[PDB]
DNA sequence: TTTTTTTTTTTTTTTTTTTTTTTTTTTTTTTTTTTTTTTTTTTTTTTTT
């Protein structure tokens, strides 16, 4: 028993003001995935 | 040495097709079947049978027992691989692990992302979302070991004990995978528990805390965490296996999940298990090096020979009309003679049914006291019975007096506090207690049996102690009634010096004499020397029966409740007053009482049951009060 | 650091040393032999006899007795190249082989007190008893672990370093990868070796009377754990060491000493024997010469010093060799042990019987009346107060399990623990319980008894049933039952007193010549060895121990050897044998059995029967003949006939 | 092709900064272990009519 460690597992949030560095980093990624250039008949 | 990938692919293709005849012949896949109750949640354990490993791959069987914790992790692994393509429909959610289970398998598909590598701390861990387990039979190749034998060089193996159970714990919660939540991210934070301490985590590692380098301290829960049914056994060397001058080895053992609650103390087990260590930590060790404890881990737990958990013949004699006499003369059949005395003791194996009318239980126990001459087979009958009941002890003398017959109070290990252990008339609740010597019992002794033999519990009072017990158990005693020989001189009440109150406690007072008799004692020398000369008795009409037969039979005779007709009431009646009418005529009677109608009564509904019939007849009192007569045939 | 040697000058020389000692084929061959016996009974330790090592090499036997740890390095390096080259697959199989060291030490000898600190690294040999053991534990020294991320499987060495320095980078065991893989240990695939540890204390009858006990601590490491169990004694050889205490800033100068053990024996060496062919040629021809008288001339020459009493050396012998236990397939059980009381007058010699078995047989326990109470004499349960769990602690008659129990003074006893007795004397086992456990211990010993009679000399006008003061149920117990009386007759006390006299005249050999035997002051003993743990003309020389050259008497050393050769038989009850003996006691169940004016000393029962088949048994094994003969049979029954009647006087 | 001024340009150092390396260093609590009490649960010698 008390010889092996395994490590500290998480898991990904299950959901749930000043926006945090983490809503921040998803609007980041949404601009640079979502950010469209050209007009409609170019 | 081996590749556990190759390892993998071999415990799967025995799982997904091995196949026997179990039932009737028929090639059924014996463990396809067991996954598809898996993975449907209509069964936990599974228990991998080694012999069936080695039919057809004797050297992953030798790779098994020579490493047996990675096996079971192989095996578990394979499992849990297998379980979805074995599912045909949706599991009902029989309980709360299972929504847990659900809602994280349910969050992780909806956030999946497949094509994305997350990182190797980020999912559930392997135990967390199991709800089976995987236990191994050991092979029948590998030969039971001796507790004392079991040593460092098989440690990691698996190995099988034989032993009885002296001491098990009660169930408790052993926590496997604890859950934790944040107050700042909404993630949960798993820790697998290996240690048999562990220190609980402060910080959360969620990749949302880590970006936002809050504080995220997270919280300690029971709901999300996992748990295990947890008990601890010590478990003890047979008599027959410890050395000549020495005291029998114990072990401890590890119970848990589907594997606890099957051994009480006083069980003789077989045991299956890896022999693992424990870290000693903290002890500040006289010697340097890295020492450990060891115990059993247990895989399958067997309730051997009395504690053990029918053909058309079987029923047969069960049908025939001298069964009784048959099981009767089965009773130890090297004590030569004593016919009606072994009819009494099968009686008091199958007892009577209890009453309980209108809140007065009155109890359906046979109690026998054989007082006889020296030398007459009581402590080998005695001993005899203890071999063959299943729930029976041994006591004799006063070597296990006090808190070796009741309860005693004691420190215990697992956790540390104060558990209640009984004695001998708790580890023979529900079954018999053999009390030998019962003449030179410590009075305190006699008090509590007192309690036991009439209201079947044992109050205690005493400092540590305030409880009542169950005692449950038939008492068979055995003594020498005065100053070691009955003496015709004196009256009965007189050599047999049993007080009227412990004397009426028993239903049969069995009086043995050994009078010489030139033929009776060629007889029995005969038998004896017989006995002496091939280790067995001599052949007679019908060969004895089994003791494992013998256990079958008085167990399917004990569920089964005769009842008393209202036609018999004025014939037991008539029998009770005839006999009370005797005791006051008589000057030489023992005291008789209302109690011997009830040992009347519960004498004929174990007659009753060895007829396996539903209801007494007469026949059944009849041979009650021969009984009840003969037991004191000797003094004529 | 991380230097090794070239070819060190003293190791080499040494372990040149040693194998040339252990290579023993120009020379009588003995530890070559020896080396071949373990390699077969499948063992990895040899014990070497440091006497022939004085013999061969005196500057080795010294500097391996003086500096034991690095010369025990350098002769278990030369063992296991000797081992390879007598059997290589073999020496593969064991990592490391041992070496156990036995013989004469002679100031290395010592005992718990005065093992001092002048012995600190050299070999010694003490002598206790064991007062606790620990549990076996088991002690990592090869582990295995498991990279499931990589697929990678490490090894980590951990080195004995028990009594050396030990840098806390000799004890870390892995957990994680070099980049943070967690490792799973492989529990089957590591390798460990189980540790124990015991305290031997200086011997109660040997330590100075006054004061408190001198204990030393004693480390056990594989094949030497389970050796010894609390209240064994025991001889420890071994090294006397320094443990290392924890790392600290500050110490104190106090050094914790143990005994690092090589070899540890018990006490028993007459609980093991040894026998040679010229030994076994002369047991088998000394029973195929006389085959039938041969049991007479075993029981005359038991207790040389005691004359007479025939018939109860007799029953001492059918003791001595005992009966046949019958294990029934069921599981029931039929003793094979025979119990003996002696009832009698003062001064009968009863007391210098039990004495004779004490120093006689094996595994005997001598007791006194009062002086075993209760639990000293049975088991005892006894809470472990560390761990907080009950514990079996073996009394006297446990600790007599295939062996004897000499009872003296049983007319002392209390009752308590005379019925506590019981259960021992039948069922041969002993039954207790506390809460917590249950035991069912065996005792499988046989009672030799001596007791006085009621108003302490025997009343030849009364009853024997109300001289001895015994009940009926005890009394069955006693398969034989002897009264020895003190007969005034002026001829036997002729017969007697010769006999004292000339045992009081007698002197030993050539030893002595006229001076006093010595008392063994506690330190003139260890200046010898100790005869319990060391190391046959199956007749004895003549001189005036007996007044005549008439009748030969047999050797105490050759007939320890063959009562124990003959212990081991197993004799079968004929037909014709247990017809007769079932008709004797049928015979003698009766009235007719009995004469007027003569009484019954005990009941006959059916516990007679099994003293009939008992007592025939031990007579046929004392033939060694493997059958029960009717010669047997006669012989038993003359044994009960004469011990269970006596005439009563007027 | 003899004389003659700028030109470096190799050599002495010196500055001189910036960066990497070097050097220094007991006390104080805690805890197990052993050896003691101490209330309570027996249990083993005391006596009567
Ligand atoms: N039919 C029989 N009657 C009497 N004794 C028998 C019989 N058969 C066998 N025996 C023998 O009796 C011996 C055992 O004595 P037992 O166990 O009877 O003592 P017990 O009845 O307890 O007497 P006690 O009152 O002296 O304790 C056993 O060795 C057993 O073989
Ligand atoms: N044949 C014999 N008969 C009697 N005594 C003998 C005989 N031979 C020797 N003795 C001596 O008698 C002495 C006393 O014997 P012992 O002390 O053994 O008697 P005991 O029977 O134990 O007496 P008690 O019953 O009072 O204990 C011993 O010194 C012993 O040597
Ligand atoms: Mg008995
Ligand atoms: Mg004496
Ligand atoms: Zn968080």
């Amino acid at each position: 028993s008390g010889f092996d460690d395994p490590g500290i597992f998480y898991s990904d949030s299950f959901g749930g003001g000043q926006a945090r560095k983490s809503q921040l980093q998803r609007r980041f990624k949404e601009f640079l995935r979502q950010y469209r250039v050209g007009t409609d008949r170019t | 040495l081996k590749d556990y990938a190759l390892e993998k692919e071999k415990v799967k293709k025995f799982l997904q097709e091995f196949y026997q005849d179990d039932e009737l012949g028929k090639k059924q896949f014996k463990y396809g079947n067991q996954l598809v109750r898996l993975a449907h949640r209509e069964q936990v354990a599974l228990y991998v049978d080694l012999d069936d490993v080695a039919e057809d791959d004797p050297e992953l069987v030798d790779s098994i027992c020579e490493n047996a914790r990675r096996y079971a992790k192989l095996f578990a692994d394979a499992v849990q691989e297998l379980l979805p393509q074995y599912k045909e429909r949706e599991v009902v959610n029989k309980d709360v692990l299972d929504v847990y289970i659900e809602h994280r398998l349910m969050m992780e598909q909806r956030s999946r992302d497949p094509g994305m590598v997350r990182s190797p701390q980020n999912q559930y861990p392997a135990e967390l979302m199991r709800r089976f387990e995987l236990y191994f039979q050991g092979p029948s190749s590998n030969k039971p070991r001796v507790i004392r034998e079991v040593r460092a060089d098989s440690v990691g193996k698996l190995v099988t004990v034989r032993g009885i159970v002296t001491r098990v714990s009660e169930v408790k919660p052993k926590m496997v995978v604890a859950t934790y939540t944040c107050d700042q991210c909404g993630a949960e934070t798993y820790q697998p528990i290996q240690s048999p301490t562990f220190m609980p985590l402060i910080m959360c590692p969620s990749q949302e805390c880590q970006t936002n380098r809050s504080g995220g301290r997270l919280y300690l829960q029971t709901r999300g965490s996992r748990f295990i049914k947890f008990q601890e056994m010590k478990m003890q060397e047979h008599s027959d296996q410890v050395p000549v001058g020495n005291i029998p080895r114990s072990i401890t053992v590890l119970v848990e999940g589907e594997n606890t609650r099957i051994a009480q103390p006083g069980d003789h087990v077989s045991v299956t298990g890896i022999f693992l260590p424990i870290l000693r930590t903290g002890f500040r060790q006289v010697v340097q090096g890295l020492l450990s404890e060891t115990y059993l881990e247990a895989h399958r737990i067997v309730k051997m020979n009395k504690s053990e958990d029918l053909t058309r013949e079987e029923l047969r004699q069960i049908a025939e009309e001298d069964f009784y006499e048959k099981l009767a003369a089965s009773i130890a059949p090297e004590i030569y003679g004593h016919e009606d005395v072994k009819k009494a003791l099968l009686l008091l194996l199958v007892g009577g049914v209890d009453q309980s009318p209108r809140g007065m239980k009155i109890r359906g126990n046979i109690n026998i006291c054989l007082m006889g001459d020296p030398g007459v087979a009581k402590s080998q009958l005695l001993s005899y019975i203890d071999r063959l009941a299943p729930r029976s002890q041994y006591t004799t003398g006063r070597g296990s007096s006090g808190v070796g017959l009741t309860a005693a109070v004691l420190r215990d290990s697992v956790s540390g506090e104060l558990t209640l252990e009984g004695g001998a008339l708790v580890l023979a609740d529900q079954g018999v207690c053999c009390i030998d010597e019962f003449d030179k019992m410590a009075e305190a002794d006699r008090t509590a049996i007192h309690e036991v033999m009439e209201q079947q519990t044992i109050s205690i009072a005493k400092a540590g102690i305030l409880t009542t017990l169950n005692a449950r158990c038939s008492i068979l005693a055995a003594a020498n009634p005065a100053y070691g020989r009955y003496n015709p001189r004196r009256s009965l009440e007189q050599n047999i010096q049993l007080p009227a109150a412990l004397l009426s406690r028993f239903d049969l007072l069995w009086l043995i004499q050994d009078r010489p008799d030139r033929d009776n004692d060629l007889r029995l020398a005969q038998h004896i020397t017989y006995v002496h000369q091939h280790s067995r008795q001599p052949p007679s009409q019908f060969e004895p029966l089994d003791m494992k037969l013998m256990r079958r039979y008085i167990a399917m005779c004990r569920e089964k409740q005769p009842m008393v007709p209202e036609s018999l009431a004025d014939y037991i009646t008539a029998a009770y007053v005839e006999m009370r009418r005797e005791a006051w005529a008589s000057k030489d009677a023992t005291y008789t009482s209302a109690r011997t109608l009830l040992a009347i009564l519960r004498l004929s509904t174990a007659l009753a049951r060895l007829r396996m019939v539903d209801v007494v007849e007469k026949e059944d009192v009849n041979e009650a009060i021969r009984l009840m007569e003969m037991s004191k045939d000797s003094l004529l | 650091a991380g230097t090794v040697v070239l070819d060190d000058v003293e190791l080499r020389e040494a372990q040149r040393d040693y194998l040339d000692f252990l290579d023993d084929e120009e020379d009588q061959g003995i530890y070559q032999s020896k080396v071949r016996e373990l390699i077969s009974d499948n063992q990895y330790r040899l014990i070497v006899n440091v006497n022939d090592l004085r013999r061969k090499n005196e500057k080795r036997a010294n500097r391996l007795l003086n500096n034991a740890f690095e010369e025990l390095v350098a002769f278990q390096r030369a063992l296991k190249d000797f081992v390879a080259s007598i059997d290589a697959t073999y020496a593969k199989q064991y990592e490391e082989f041992y070496v156990g060291l036995e013989g004469s030490f002679g100031s290395k000898h010592v005992s718990p007190r005065t093992l001092t600190s002048c012995f600190l690294s050299c070999v010694v040999c003490v002598e206790g008893i064991v007062t606790k053991c620990s549990l076996v534990r088991p002690k990592v020294v090869r582990s295995v672990h498991y990279c499931p991320a990589t697929k990678k499987t490490i090894e980590r060495r951990y080195s004995d370093l028990t009594t050396l320095v030990a840098f806390p980078s000799s004890s870390v065991y892995p957990t994680k990868d070099e980049e943070n893989n967690p490792l799973e240990t492989e529990y089957g695939l590591s390798v460990y070796k189980d540790h124990q540890t015991i305290t031997i204390q200086e011997m109660p009858e040997k330590a100075p009377a006054g004061q408190l006990p001198r204990s030393v601590d004693v480390i056990l490491d594989d094949d030497l754990v389970d050796k010894a169990k609390p209240g064994d004694r025991v001889q420890v050889v071994g090294t006397y060491r320094c443990l290392p205490g924890k790392k600290g800033g500050y110490t104190s100068g106090t050094f914790r000493t143990v005994l690092i053990a090589c070899n540890v024996k018990q006490m028993s060496k007459d609980a093991q024997p040894s026998f040679s062919a010229e030994d076994i040629a002369k047991i088998k021809k000394f029973s195929k010469t006389r085959s039938k008288d041969i049991f007479d001339q075993l029981a005359k020459s038991l207790a040389p010093s005691i004359h007479g009493h025939d018939y109860v050396k007799k029953a001492i012998l059918c003791l001595l060799l005992g009966g046949v236990e019958r294990d029934l397939e069921n599981g029931s059980h039929i003793r094979g042990d025979i119990n003996i009381l002696l009832i009698g007058d003062p001064s009968v010699a009863k007391s210098q019987l039990l004495r004779y078995v004490l120093c006689t047989a094996p595994r005997a326990i001598p007791t006194t009346g009062r002086g075993s109470s209760g639990v000293g004499l049975t088991a005892a349960v006894t809470t472990d107060q560390e761990t907080g769990e009950r514990r079996l602690e073996a009394g006297a008659m446990v600790l007599a399990d295939r062996g004897v129990v000499c009872i003296d003074e049983f007319d002392k006893m209390s009752d308590m623990d005379r019925t506590a007795i019981h259960e021992v004397m039948e069922q041969g086992r002993v039954t207790i319980a506390k809460a917590g456990i249950h035991a069912r211990l065996n005792a499988r010993c046989s009672v030799l008894a001596a007791a006085n009679p009621v108003y302490g000399r025997y009343d030849q006008y009364k009853t024997p049933m109300e001289n001895i003061g015994l009940q009926d149920s005890l009394l069955s117990r006693f398969d034989l039952l002897f009264i020895m009386l003190d007969q005034m007759d002026p001829e036997q006390d002729r017969e007697i007193s010769d006999h004292v006299l000339r045992m009081h005249r007698y002197r030993a050999p050539g030893e002595q010549d006229g001076d006093a035997m010595p008392l063994g002051s506690a330190v003139d003993i260890l200046a010898t060895d100790d005869p319990n743990f060391s190391q046959y003309e199956k007749h004895d020389n003549l001189l005036h121990g007996t007044k005549k050259k008439k009748e030969k008497m047999v050797s105490a050393a050759f007939m320890k050897k063959y009562i124990h050769v003959a212990k081991i038989i197993k004799p079968v009850l004929t037909q014709e044998s247990a017809t007769y003996i079932a008709e004797e006691y049928s015979r003698l169940r009766s009235q007719d059995s009995m004469s007027s004016d003569t009484a019954r000393t005990s009941p006959v029962t059916a516990r007679t029967l099994e003293t009939l088949i008992r007592l025939a048994t031990a007579h046929a094994k004392a033939r060694m003949s493997k059958t029960v003969d009717l010669q047997d049979a006669e012989e038993a029954v003359e044994l009960v006939q004469y011990a269970y009647f006596k005439k009563v006087l007027e």
